[PDB]
């Protein structure tokens, strides 16, 4: 489809029972992202992203700056 | 703190009145619900309020466990007060539970007030599924025709949803609460702090139950499966003639369909955010 | 309250309940003649809901044992659990019964001490002034256990008629057909029985036993003394929500309203997985619950002979997966998101399916609070392969003239062995047409 | 996700998937009746891609092993890996088979067996909802691998359409014809159904494991013990993308697609050095990944019998170079430098060629993180001299009136023998043509 802002939310519990299916070795790792994605150009593929936040202070090494330029 | 738990018995106090009107305790609520439902079965008034103040009398001095008990004797939470209205709109039973010195500073009226209609809920639905349970128990109440299996299609669609409504959705609310009030009686050092905790323990028993003191699409999806087991109860309280079994399977119709019409509603309200309404959704499609 | 009468009848139902009343003992924290530990209290929550309620602290069990066979009760006697149970509520010393092996000895037994088998099994049913109902405890083996079980079945439906009736009857070997012959006979007329005139069963295989007793138990010979082990474990598995404080479910007409789809469909699967004693020098480690539902619907626990191949047409409808003690509930959840992705569990084309899980805290014990249990109660449409094993074995038998004169000579004039085979049938047709 | 079952079949396709399993415990680090090493999620980040998914952490293996010999299966219960194996999938004990030594013998028998053949092996195709394929892990030696493999080659080409299909399949030896006469005609016929009825196949020469058994291993008897050494080796060295943690072409789906260039083209060049335990004492140094390489394009690590002085007018098209373990990956892309300037492999004049080099993590052993390992998966056209050699032993046995009246007695009525010789010309014509 062209994007919606539903869609952020039904691609990340996809994401969720996708690396569920899989078996990662831990299962805490798993949620510990989101997914996020423009507004409606032609389409969701080269439109999405990903928000993995981060704890203390290991955020002194990943500004917010940072992370958009490993999500790019 | 260590006159808090020593001199005084105020942790106990509070999961004692937790065991009185949220219900992890185990067949003392039980057996005072079915009395009370055997008694709605026959036509006669459960209220009545003398011997439902006994009924609970009995509730609190049931599977003996020593929080409550003792309770029963001194402190009680047995004084029911009732609202009894011609026009019987806004009807309401109010049960309170004495709560001593000093833990009253922690403990509001208006804190066992909500505490209080939590519990007109979660009886509602041991209404409702217990409702579902004694009546399967009767088992074909006569006892063209042959119209009990397509009725019995359409039945077990409805007395399973009312049987999981209250199972999964229930340990879930019951197990994350008492996992996070255990976390902040390990850290509990100050008055102040145990009343925040407690305060934002209500709003979790809130967030956690439905949510909404507000109008929303929850307590509609709540009250339309309520008035499918009430028209349930009182097509049973009867024998199937002839064309009466056709009556079932086209109410039974109608009620899976307002019944679909309201999950169509529920993913909107889980897509919006995070909720314990997602594991109601869940719940839901697994249903 | 919520008091049961189990029903203890026949050579093989008395001894399976014999170790389910010495089972109970061991997790109550009592004694069979004292009091000597204080945990029965602060520990377990709730303890008579299966035992009379206490006079001096002396749970009585609430439990009747009659037997034509004398040497089911001589084995009791010496033993020291024995003085647990009353001398006077079912028989007092030197008890015996018929010669006796018939199914016409039983069923016509039942009316000539019609007089005192209705007098002190009765004056347990006024004790509490609300009745949970009655188990039969019996056997379907032999004739004793299915001559006079039959019989009771019809008499306390109409005289107690607002009560449950479910049992956890046992069913007989089919290896060989040398020392019994008369084994399609007794199994069919009590298997009619089990339908109309009762409610719920709960069925327990006897080739399915060795099935299990050689697979992790480790026997050569196989004795009768492992009969009643994995027998007295799941029934007061069976019973943890009720005899330990649960709330959900807390009463056996809670489990049985929500697992039984239909009158006449009622045939239970059971499983059982932990039986092995050096699985404890691995649970320190803390060993989840997410590995133990994996392997329930796994068919490797089950009780019950039925066809491998059969199961891809067949659609499980209810399913129940009980943990117990030590669970970690913050993963029960999790436990449950597993069931979808797999489907291990056909599920019905017309209405929804469940899975049912619940918990409760076991006793306070140390092989208790340390290893996890699941116990089982399927509801699987593939049973019918049973009773196209006990039909085939049954016309087959009447094509031999095997035993049409040697069992009509007493209280039997007309043929009734089509009312049995009509009503069988009706049960294999219903099953199959109950997924459309 | 991406489950592929194995398809073990004959009497020689048993034994070489039978230490195929047993290899692969080793490298898991489990045991093949329980869990005593941690080592098997912290160090290997994927195991449910080859054995099926756990239930009690017991990594089934998704296997069927179908065989006319009793012998071969005989040789496995006694043994401590068979516990692993289920009794239950394939078969129960006392399976058996023919007589039997024929290729009309299992092409005959495959639909008689037809309903069974078709029913345990599809049930492990539904245990997850996206099959990767099959692979057929048979035998061309032989009547008892050669009969029944080719029935399947037709039968899971339509009912399973969009699945790989790719088998490592091993060749016959071709010193004497005494004890075997029947082997011109059951390899021809199985070979058809390799390049028609199937995508792709790796093959294994006989008559070049010998050349490797007495090169190294140094042997004066040569036994069939030795037969299992190379070959399973080899099969787990081919799925280091798939079972160890890969990126690119870490399917295989993702191998055979960059390596094919056509239909009736799918026969790769097998190469594998690393196989003597003294080389252990001296890899302590730093052996490099810049020598290991320039000896797999050098004709000593073939296992294919081809002609020496058939490689200036021939063209390899695609070789692959699989490197494991320890690599050093700063100089893997130097070692891709050197390839250029010696020209060891002839290109093609029409197109461009591709040597593709890959890594992934070896088991966490000893000696799999000190050695280095190298798999080549050539493909060069100089595969036709087996087929020249195969076709000459053909039709020179059709003039010495050689098996043609002691073979169309059963199930042959007309002659499929030239069916059989145009379609090879035609695989031996197109590969000439295909460097224009």
């Amino acid at each position: 489809t062209p994007p919606t802002a539903v869609t952020e939310h039904d691609v990340n519990v996809a994401f969720q029972l996708s690396a569920h299916k899989v078996l990662l070795d831990d299962d805490n790792l798993l949620p510990l992202l989101n997914l996020t994605i423009r507004e409606a150009p032609t389409s969701g593929w080269a439109a999405l992203g990903l928000s993995y936040k981060v704890q203390w202070p290991l955020h002194i090494l990943f500004t917010p700056a940072v992370l958009e330029k490993y999500n790019v | 703190m260590y006159t808090l738990k020593k001199d005084y018995r105020l942790v106990e106090y509070l999961q004692a009145m937790r065991n009185f009107f949220l219900l992890e305790a185990g067949d003392t609520m039980y057996d005072f619900y079915t009395p009370i439902f055997d008694k709605i079965r026959e036509k006669e008034p459960w209220l009545n309020l003398s011997y439902l103040n006994v009924q609970i009398q009995e509730a609190v001095g049931q599977r003996y466990p020593d929080d409550s008990t003792r309770l029963s004797v001194s402190f009680e939470s047995v004084d029911l007060a009732k609202k009894k209205l011609p026009v019987h709109t806004l009807d309401g039973l109010i049960l309170s539970y004495k709560v001593p010195w000093p833990v009253d500073i922690v403990i509001s009226s208006e804190c066992q007030k909500i505490y209080n209609q939590v519990f007109l809920l979660l009886l509602l639905i041991k209404w409702a599924k217990y409702s579902l349970d004694v009546l399967q128990f009767n088992e074909l109440g006569n006892a063209k025709g042959q119209q009990i299996h397509r009725m019995f299609l359409l039945r077990v669609k409805l007395m399973h949803f009312v049987n999981s409504l209250h199972n999964y959705l229930m340990t879930r609310i019951l197990h994350s609460t008492g996992l996070e009030f255990q976390h902040q009686v390990e850290e509990a050092k100050d008055l102040d702090q145990l009343i925040k905790i407690h305060y934002r323990y209500l709003s979790t028993i809130h967030d956690r139950c439905l949510l909404r003191e507000k109008v929303s699409s929850v307590k509609e999806a709540i009250m339309k499966v309520l008035n499918v087991v009430l028209m349930f109860a009182d097509r049973w309280h009867a024998g199937l003639g002839a064309w009466k079994k056709e009556s079932i399977v086209k109410m039974e119709s109608d009620f899976t369909n307002c019944h679909k019409f309201l999950v169509k509603v529920l993913n909107k309200a889980v897509c919006r955010g995070s909720f314990p309404h997602l594991e109601s959704l869940a719940l839901s499609l697994m249903a | 309250p919520r008091e049961i009468i189990t029903l203890q009848l026949g050579q093989c139902g008395n001894q399976i309940g014999f170790e389910f009343w010495k089972q109970l003992c061991a997790e109550h924290g009592i004694s069979p003649e004292g009091i000597v530990e204080e945990f029965a209290t602060e520990g377990t929550d709730r303890k008579d809901v299966f035992f009379y309620q206490a006079d001096d602290e002396h749970y009585i069990p609430r439990a009747v044992l009659l037997d034509l066979e004398p040497r089911v009760i001589h084995s009791i006697l010496n033993s020291p659990y024995a003085n647990l149970y009353n001398p006077e509520n079912i028989y007092l010393s030197e008890h015996g019964g018929g010669a006796g092996n018939n199914w016409a000895s039983g069923f016509s037994q039942g009316e000539k001490i019609h007089e005192d088998i209705f007098d002190i099994i009765d004056r347990e049913a006024d004790g509490s002034d609300s009745l949970e109902g009655f188990v039969l405890c019996h056997s379907i083996a032999g004739g004793t256990g299915s001559g006079l079980g039959s019989y009771l079945l019809e008499r306390l439906n109409d005289r107690y008629p607002k009560k449950l009736v479910q049992t956890y009857s046992v069913f007989p070997n089919q290896d060989e057909m040398s020392h019994v012959v008369v084994q399609p006979y007794n199994s069919l007329l009590t298997l009619k029985r089990l339908t109309q005139n009762a409610d719920c069963v709960v069925v327990l295989d006897n080739t399915a036993l060795n099935r299990i007793a050689t697979d992790r138990l480790h026997i050569q010979n196989p004795s009768f003394s492992q009969i009643n082990q994995l027998v007295s474990t799941i029934m007061s598995a069976s019973t943890t929500t009720l005899r330990y404080p649960g709330y959900m479910n807390n009463d056996l007409i809670g489990l049985i309203a929500s697992l039984i789809p239909t009158p006449r469909l009622h045939f239970l699967m059971t499983g059982y997985t932990p039986l092995t004693t050096d699985q404890s020098v691995a649970s320190v480690r803390k060993t989840t619950v997410l590995d133990v539902m994996r392997r329930l619907l796994q068919p490797k626990n089950v009780m019950v002979s039925t066809g491998r191949d059969r199961q891809t047409n067949h659609c499980y409808i209810a399913i129940l997966n009980i943990i117990q003690g030590e669970v970690d509930p913050t993963q029960v959840h999790k436990s449950l998101q597993r069931i979808r992705e797999r489907k291990l569990a056909n599920f019905i084309p017309w209405g929804p399916a469940s899975i049912q899980v619940a918990l409760s805290r076991k006793s306070p014990y140390l092989p208790s609070a340390h290893r996890v249990s699941g116990l089982m109660m399927a509801n699987h449409t593939n049973i019918s392969s049973l009773f196209e094993r006990t039909c085939r074995q049954y016309d087959k038998l009447r094509k031999r003239e095997a035993f049409l004169e040697q069992f009509r000579k007493e209280d039997i004039f007309k043929d009734n062995f089509d009312e049995l085979d009509n009503s069988r049938e009706i049960v294999q047709q219903l099953i199959d047409e109950y997924h459309a």
